């Protein structure tokens, strides 16, 4: 097996809170949207 | 051809309910749409043009005869799913036993809209609730039952609608990356969250116009997820300078190497839609003022409320997502 030197890539956490929406390809219409303030909520 | 105006829609009514609550938030806003530019087509005068001009669409340059026609294509072609992706959206016209409803009013929503009517009872309300819930649970497969609670008694008819999605991960997680890490709500308030990870290509970049990162996950299929991450205190601003286009930009880009931590949720959102709509201009529809000649000559209308309902689960494999308005 051959080693060869790596990388170490950038870490890209959402552990806040973020927004995010769900689009159709085609229509590229938003299917759903919100934001997560906690997770935990219920 | 109208993709924009529900996608301005969308954003209009999402930073109402950012303002009004904190708490996590999911809607549908296809959902919220379809069921009110459907209800429109039986509604006339001001109690009409404000529920279409509140939906985002200038009456004048967009004629109603096109945003109708425009809501059918949508509708037919957010059914016909790339196989790998489950999307289905199905409208129905609940109607009372002694009703004379307007001919042309079935035709449209039937027409316009694929919508099915079916003729319950009001008088059983507990028969008619049966009914309706029923439908929602089918079309959603279980994700939203019980969504009618309390109906009314007098109720001349309904106007359902749902929206089902359920798809998998271009590039799935491994249930043997998840752990439980930090979630950090406040600048000094930190839940314990399970949370998804991966290392590999992602289509991450950073926006500058949004002062967040946008990450892109594509799902088997003809769907994809956009989430944005906002820079240390700038999500009230990441919020306010969301457009449409901005978000047809990030969809034409490239890839980058990167380990992603992504939290599995389990969240669904409930709305009584009166209080925000108003917000947006609607509220002719909800007083005793309010036209629904169109649907039916009989006694004067108006509608008691406007429930929606929305339910998220995101874990490894995929995305499952429901939303029925009632």
């Amino acid at each position: 097996l051959e080693a060869i030197p790596r990388s170490i890539p950038p870490e890209v956490k959402f552990n806040a809170p973020f927004v995010f929406l769900m689009i159709e390809q085609n229509t590229k219409s938003p299917l759903f949207m919100g934001k997560v303030v906690n997770p935990t909520q219920k | 051809k109208i993709t924009p105006n529900l996608a301005e829609f969308a954003f209009s009514l999402y930073r109402q309910l950012a303002h009004q609550s904190s708490t996590n938030i999911f809607f549908s806003p296809v959902s919220i749409a379809t069921a009110f530019a459907m209800l429109s087509l039986g509604t006339k005068a001001d109690t009409h043009d404000e529920i279409l001009e509140g939906l985002n669409f200038n009456l004048t340059e967009i004629p109603e005869a096109a945003i109708h026609e425009g809501f059918q294509e949508l509708l037919r072609t957010l059914n016909q799913p790339d196989s790998q992706l489950q999307l289905t959206t199905g409208n129905g016209l609940f109607l009372s036993e002694g009703l004379k409803l307007v001919d042309k009013f079935l035709e449209d929503v039937k027409k316009l809209y694929h919508s099915e009517a079916f003729t319950v009872n009001f008088g059983d309300t507990e028969e008619a609730k049966k009914q309706i819930n029923d439908y929602v649970e089918k079309g959603t497969q279980g994700k939203i039952v019980d969504l009618v609670k309390e109906l009314d008694r007098d109720t001349v008819f309904a106007l359902v609608n749902y929206i089902f999605f359920k798809g998998k991960w271009e590039r799935p997680f491994e249930v043997k990356d998840t752990e439980e890490e930090d979630f950090h709500v406040d600048q000094v308030t930190t839940v314990k969250v399970p949370m998804m990870k991966r290392l590999g290509m992602f289509n991450i970049q950073h926006c500058k116009k949004l002062s967040s990162w946008v990450l892109l996950m594509k799902y088997l299929g003809n769907a994809t997820a956009i989430f944005f991450l906002p820079d240390e205190g700038k999500l009230q601003h990441l919020e306010n300078e969301l457009t449409h286009d901005i978000i047809t930009k990030f969809l034409e880009n490239d890839r980058r190497s990167a380990s992603l931590h992504l939290p599995k949720l389990s969240i669904t959102g409930t709305y009584d839609l009166k209080s925000v709509l108003g917000q947006l201009g609607i509220t002719k529809v909800f007083s005793n003022g309010a036209d629904l000649s169109g649907v039916t000559e009989e006694a004067p209308l108006k509608l008691s409320k406007a429930v929606h309902k929305a339910v998220l689960t995101i874990d490894e494999k995929g995305t499952e997502a429901a939303g029925a308005m009632f």
